């Protein structure tokens, strides 16, 4: 994975999560658990489905055609037709195969991208009120609960609230 | 302190996918783009049945080959199905002129109906009921094509035939006739009195004169004579005139025909299955949605592009690796 | 404190664009890749005019159909334009041999010039000025093709014609001739004395012998006779020899021809508009730059690939959403 | 947008900017304003134009061709030609449509990429002499003026200059 | 303090590459995708030699043109190579029926062997060794095709020939025969007594009757007579029967033939170079691996797709800019 | 380069490195030098080779075909064939050209991506035990040697070891 996501900092994806495609895993003082992210997962499903569809729907030109029809004093023409059929087979076969190859690649990168997006959204929402572990994980400078992590998913985490609780807790670890 | 960790989905999937840069990549969800399922029967194209000649060539069918039947009283069709090597063709050996082009013309028909053009009993001064051979055995009794008459001399005379038919129908009509090319001079005289002989047929289009070609040939179904056939479309208001001195195989029946589109002749050993598709295949119909298939190249209909591969598998989910 | 913020452009654009993963995406700037504009006229291809036969078939034009003209004294052309159903074809009913091939050969011509090969008055011992019919009415007076002569018996005699022409020009020359197939034996004798007849034509290439085919046919423009026509290219130093006993429709004019490239016959009801393109369409010319168009499949020229869609709209700017 | 740019931290793009495609928006003690970036915007225009052109210019193979020509006893051949024409229409139609779809996607990601580039260039030029807001915005630990932000665009921002003004101003906010 | 810096490779490469968005980009390593190299000789296809006719057309070869030879005693071949304008074709001017089709049939042959079908000396009651002309000069002495016999009257008589050959081999066999179309009636009587004449050939398939066509033609190689040739495949158990009254150019030799696949006739002025490929070109063989070439459109074999460009250069390394 | 790598923070790539495609350049108290990274460089070679190959191997449909065969009374058919040959030439020529253009782009971005991956792997492995210069370079808050940088490449750098050596060394520079 190109974006440091799958082959990178997040080694392995949680099987414990059925909710969606992307998500969180908390370990607060109540317990621990994983609830998937929705706007992200939803926008992805949309995207992938769409890709599949357009790949199908954009051919929606094909129309009536047929099989084969010359006698054996018309062999030159039979050959003419062969060539043409053969030539189309070579075109379609080659395109289809490479289309899939190329688009498969873009797909797996598209996922990596979103993961890193989600990682960076969390990261920015809470600058130095949290520690960057490197496992794709964040440790809070302060204490936190279940209702606490709702705003974290929401995008309504308030920095100036737990800042001085972190700030003093930061110097305590220093030296 | 307290944590939140961002992660991605993973399930018990083992479906692999390929990438421009990577092979055998395990994935969460995947979608096959390539159709591989057919249903192994022949079906209507857009609710219009095919014409399935079982053991008969089109020639065999059009001419009345005794072993074929005229039971093909199906008024309309979307495509024709011949077997690889139909058993019933020209029982009497011979040739059919522009046969392929006629086949193609017939491949798809809007309306088709058999009309008695020149009735078998109107040959008062020629023999109508004798032109019969062991090459076309009907029920042990020897016989001959039903839709066409092989006229022979009455007494020891073959008056010059002058005869025509006006197409007073609205439909184009397909008409057929033949020459007999005997084996030798004696055979000539025996069947028709006259040694020198012609058939001439005229339309507003057609302007032909046939002359029998006498020659030692090899026996085929025991026959060293030969039958050559010919056809045209007689336009609504037109008229066809025949004139013969005699090696004439006269039409008896012809076909009204309304043509509103083309298709092709399919070769298949399959049988009809009551059933419909938008796309058919000598190995069976395809209920298509995918833009590609790998079933068979010789299709008829609105089909996915035929391709050479087993896998066109597109990644839906993500890198689901244990 | 003090700020800097990074942002992107946005304007009052409402032009949408599609993406592999997204539909109806509003964009800042966009570029249409698909040509949709034509000019509704017929134009020169690379500064060479087309040949626009108005109400004439090519046959009509080449033979002198009285209602067509020889005013097509245009020496050169890049493609030919026939109507869907030209009104003036073979006034006298008949057939033209290898017509399509001839049409194709003539579709684009570097030089074309009409030459009096065998002058209408050099038939001293045959009737040149009588072969005329009401099927080809000129100005109320009945008549016949201008570029070809219908020879009739003089007194009650038709001497065997022996006659040839050496192509001493440097250009290839296209030559035409025909047979009359009368309706019946009486009609034969009436026009030509001799009952049995032939035309034979020889080249360094051509080696033909025609024989009129007598038969009752249906009247067409009141005529149950038929005219059958034939052509060749007579090579620079070669010579064509005609010999007939009589059903001969003699050339009078033939065409010097220099062929340096092919094209096709276009079917259109449009008229010339003084004008030039590198790409033409039965609905009009295209001043192309786009690699795709959706105007019409039957083009002539250097054209954008014809495509089945309305929108090939490529994203220039970015996500301009209100 | 994949790179956390358009659909990410920078919600909405400034219409107030006509200068270019990408740019800045200051709010210093003089006033505020937006002057677009030039090497970036320029390299983009070049790139997009180039993409459009090559899409046009690489077909520069086409050449002379034509319409339709067989009599009704050559119907099998007429059919042969139909199929061929038809088949080419199916090829071109499919390719063109998907080409556009794929390249449109890569275009919109190309923009996102550049935005993030620009964001990250600014970010690195001034490590902890500035605060990372998360709106795609930076707040200065020190005071700044108009001539001050020229070097910011230039790429000539001097870190060791305003470091100790930030460093002390940083501890003042701490606890 | 102490540093670590991340960087990328750079070397002394100046090979440029193009990008959707960028031109003339300097790169570390690159790979050409487009084949441009051929070896300028003609080679076996998959270890099967071509048949290289040097100065002979196929016709020239098959009929025995005196200047060609029968030295083409190679049993098997994969494709044929004629020159643009072979010098030795039909020494005696004439025509060859379905020539191209026969050329196509012969383009690739599994086995081919020349067999004496009707010996030149078994013509007891006709003249076999006189049919000779200055149009086919052999060594100053005038002469005629080797593989075929031009029978002339003996005494002042040409009995009707009746004659047949059973193909008792297992192989199909290709058989050839001709008509002579004399210049005039006198020439007729001189060579063959009888004024009215025919050749008729019959198979289980073939049913022909030729009739010489007399006409003044232009001299070609000094001859205004013409030779018209014809052919068939005579099936293993079948038999061909000839009957003529006389303008008959009788087979002497015919060809055992085993056909297991098709190819084409290539036009090249090159000569054999002992050598093998899977893909051949009139300018030379290609040892292909690339998926594209730009050498020549008229290939034979399993070839890279032919493309119109000089550069298909793919980026291996990275942006190596000074 | 799109990922801030080549056209971005790392201006120019080290020619001094022959080892691989990507790597490091230390300047510790012993001396200085560059040893390339291996899993990264190896995964790239694999990927590029693979792309080249599949571009070749996916055409592995082509088969027997031929040259040209009608007499000059079959000119309409010769034309038919010309068109067809011509049309295939236009398709293959266009596809091949754009295929190359597109994939070349994705290749050069693929490299940029990996560079940034490598940059970010190092970066995260050692949060505030190092300074982010912006040249694509990191300066250590502590002293370091040759054996020291092995774990850095390894991915076995220990943060809590040199943390308080950095932490005190960090405040010394502050004000
Ligand atoms: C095939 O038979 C039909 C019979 O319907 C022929 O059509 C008819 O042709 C005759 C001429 O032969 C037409 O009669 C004409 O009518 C006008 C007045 O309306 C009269 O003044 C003339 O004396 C003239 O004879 C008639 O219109 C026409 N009927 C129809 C239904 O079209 C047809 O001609 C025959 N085919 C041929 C060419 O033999
Ligand atoms: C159509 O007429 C032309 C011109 O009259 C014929 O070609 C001419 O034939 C003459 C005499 O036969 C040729 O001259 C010859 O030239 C060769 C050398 O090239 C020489 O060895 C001979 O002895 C002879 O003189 C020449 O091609 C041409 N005459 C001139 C002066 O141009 C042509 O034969 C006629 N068409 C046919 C097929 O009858
Ligand atoms: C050509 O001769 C062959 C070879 O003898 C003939 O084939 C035999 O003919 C008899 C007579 O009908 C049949 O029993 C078989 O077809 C063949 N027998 C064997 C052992 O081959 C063949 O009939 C001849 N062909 C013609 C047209 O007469
Ligand atoms: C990637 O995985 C596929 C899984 O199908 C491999 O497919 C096998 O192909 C071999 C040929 O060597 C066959 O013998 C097997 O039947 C297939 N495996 C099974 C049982 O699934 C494929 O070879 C792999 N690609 C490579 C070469 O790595
Ligand atoms: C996506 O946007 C286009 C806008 O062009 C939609 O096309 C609509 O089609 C109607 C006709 O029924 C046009 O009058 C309008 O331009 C469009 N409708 C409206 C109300 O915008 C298209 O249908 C839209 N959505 C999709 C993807 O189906
Ligand atoms: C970038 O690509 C090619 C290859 O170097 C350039 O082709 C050159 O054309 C110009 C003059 O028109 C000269 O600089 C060189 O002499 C040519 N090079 C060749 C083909 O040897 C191309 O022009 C370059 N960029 C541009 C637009 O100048």
């Amino acid at each position: 994975g190109l974006f440091g996501a799958i082959a990178g900092f997040i080694e392995g994806g949680w099987q414990g999560m059925v909710d969606g495609w992307y998500g969180y895993h908390h370990s607060n003082e109540q317990g621990s658990g994983y609830a998937a992210d929705k706007e992200s997962t939803q926008k992805a499903i949309d995207g992938v489905t769409n890709k599949v569809n357009s790949i199908i729907d954009k051919m929606n030109t094909q129309f009536e055609a047929v099989g084969r029809e010359f006698n054996n004093l018309e062999r030159r023409i039979e050959n003419l037709n062969k060539k043409m059929e053969d030539g189309f087979l070579d075109v379609w076969t080659y395109n289809a195969e490479l289309l899939v190859l190329m688009e498969n690649e873009r797909t797996l990168d598209f996922h990596d991208s979103n993961v890193k997006n989600l990682y960076d959204k969390v990261r920015l929402q809470l600058r130095d009120n949290a520690k960057e572990l490197g496992n794709g994980c964040f440790e809070f400078y302060h204490k936190c609960d279940n209702e606490c992590m709702e705003s974290v998913r929401n995008g309504t985490y308030d920095y100036p609230q737990y800042s001085e609780e972190a700030r003093l807790k930061r110097e305590e670890i220093s030296s | 302190g307290d944590q939140i960790c961002i992660g991605y989905h993973a399930n018990n999937s083992t479906e692999q996918v390929d990438t421009i840069m990577e092979k055998n990549v395990t994935v969460t969800h995947a979608q096959d783009i390539l159709e591989k399922k057919h249903n192994g029967k022949l079906c209507d194209l857009d609710g219009v049945k095919p014409l399935i000649l079982r053991d008969c060539s089109v020639a065999g069918w059009l001419l009345g080959n005794p072993m074929c039947d005229e039971f093909i009283n199906v008024p309309e069709w979307s495509y024709i199905v011949e077997k690889a090597n139909p058993v019933n063709d020209l029982c009497y050996p011979g040739d059919f002129n522009d046969y392929e082009e006629l086949k193609h013309l017939l491949s798809r028909i809007n309306h088709f109906e058999k009309i008695q053009i020149i009735p078998k009993s109107s040959w008062s001064s020629h023999e109508a009921s004798l032109g019969v051979s062991s090459a076309c055995p009907y029920q042990g009794k020897s016989s001959f094509f039903r839709n066409v008459v092989w006229l022979i001399k009455k007494n020891s005379t073959y008056p010059t035939i002058k005869r025509s038919y006006n197409n007073t129908n609205q439909e184009d009509l397909l008409v057929l006739w033949g020459i007999h090319h005997p084996n030798d001079a004696a055979e000539q005289t025996k069947l028709y009195q006259n040694p020198t002989t012609y058939i001439s047929v005229g339309t507003s289009t057609l302007n032909q004169r046939l002359v029998p070609r006498i020659a030692t040939r090899s026996k085929v179904n025991g026959q060293s004579g030969r039958m050559e056939f010919f056809w045209t479309i007689l336009k609504p208001n037109d008229a066809i005139n025949f004139e013969s001195n005699g090696n004439f195989i006269a039409p008896e029946y012809a076909y009204k025909i309304v043509k509103k589109g083309d298709s092709t002749i399919m070769k298949s050993e399959l049988e009809y299955g009551n059933c419909n598709t938008k796309c058919q295949t000598p190995m069976g119909a395809i209920n298509s949605s995918m833009p590609f298939h790998n079933i068979h190249p010789l299709t008829i209909g609105e089909c996915p592009k035929y391709v050479k591969s087993n896998r066109l598998v597109l990644a839906t989910g993500l890198r689901n690796s244990p």
